[PDB]
């Protein structure tokens, strides 16, 4: 019985080593949309401008 | 029958002395066995 509790614990502590590196993971990705995201929103807001200034020209 | 008898009222008085002791911790084994079987099978989805 006292060494299937050794064999039990094992288990559990490789859940949480895969647990914190998948998050780990995520963590990373994370950072990287909202960097991208912001320089897709700056790309737009400049798009618009030019939409409108080529016709306020013309 | 005679053996079987004296025999099997001995192994009925040793398994119930013995269930009674160890149905308990066969409980405590078993059902330590299927938290292998739950610690095993989120292992693979994380590890997915």
């Amino acid at each position: 019985d006292s060494y299937l509790k050794h064999q039990e614990i094992v288990l559990d502590t490789l859940l949480p080593q895969t647990v914190s590196n998948q998050w780990r993971i995520n963590n990373d990705y994370i950072r990287q949309t909202c960097t991208i995201v912001e320089e897709m929103n700056i790309q737009q807001r400049k798009q618009i401008n030019d939409l409108e200034i080529y016709r306020k020209r013309l | 029958r005679t053996s079987m008898k004296i025999q099997f009222k001995t192994a009925m008085p040793p398994t119930e002395v013995l269930l009674e002791s160890i149905q308990s911790k066969v409980e405590s084994i078993e059902q330590l066995q299927r938290k292998l079987q739950h610690v095993q099978p989120l292992e693979q989805q994380n590890n997915e």
